[PDB]
Formats: C-alpha cells, structure tokens, sequence
C-alpha cells in the first residue's frame, strides 16, 4: 500500500508546558475558564479530523 | 370423445406440459446464476445489520 505521510521534527517543536501534573490540576479550573477557546477548537478538530497530523497547528 | 375433442384436449396438454418444462428449466438456470453472482432475492445470506452501529462522539477521538 501506500507511504504513510509523517510530518517533520521541525512541525514537531514547541514550547513545552513544563509544569507538574499538581501544577496542572491546581490551575485546572481557571485554565478551563480562560483557555477555552483555542482548546475546544482543537479538540473540535481533533474529534472531527480522526487525524493528529491534521490537528498540529 | 370426438377425435376433435380428444384432439384439441392434447393440444392443450402439450401446452401447459412445456410451458411448464421451459419454467423448470429457467428455473434452474436462475438458481444457478443467483447462487453464481448473488445478486438477486435468493442466496442472500446475512451479514451486519449497520444499523447496529454507535455513531456518537467517542472518549477517544481516533475513530
């Protein structure tokens, strides 16, 4: 069959969220409340996609 | 009988006899070529009811 198309290690990089999981869930709430836009974009995208290599940007 | 009768009675015979024998005949190349092709309303043997099918938002997105 066909060749799977991966993107690049380059489309890869960004800039990490290098924060603990207690970090995380101790700004959880008010990451869900100020964050909401471009997350429920993304996983609008990635639910609709079915495709990660879709959803990078 | 009249030979008239008895007559006409074979002819009608004759007719419904091999009308009869072309039907059987068709009949069985009808069977031969639905089983053959499946195609048609018999040898339809059952598969998956896609109506079965949860269509919904998963918990995961990759589906």
């Amino acid at each position: 069959p066909g060749i799977v198309e991966l993107p690049s290690l380059e489309d890869l990089k960004v800039q990490e969220v290098k924060v603990s999981s207690s970090v995380l869930k101790a700004a959880a709430h008010h990451y869900g409340a100020q964050c909401d836009k471009p997350n429920k974009e993304f996983m609008l995208c990635r639910w609709e996609e079915k495709d990660p290599r879709r959803c990078l940007e | 009988d009249a030979p008239e009768k008895n007559y006409e009675r074979t002819m009608a015979i004759l007719q419904i006899e091999s009308e009869k024998a072309e039907l059987r005949l068709k009949e069985l190349e009808v069977r031969r070529l639905m089983r053959a092709k499946g195609d048609g309303p018999w040898f339809q043997y059952p598969t998956i009811d896609k109506a079965l099918i949860d269509h919904s938002p998963k918990a995961t997105p990759d589906n």
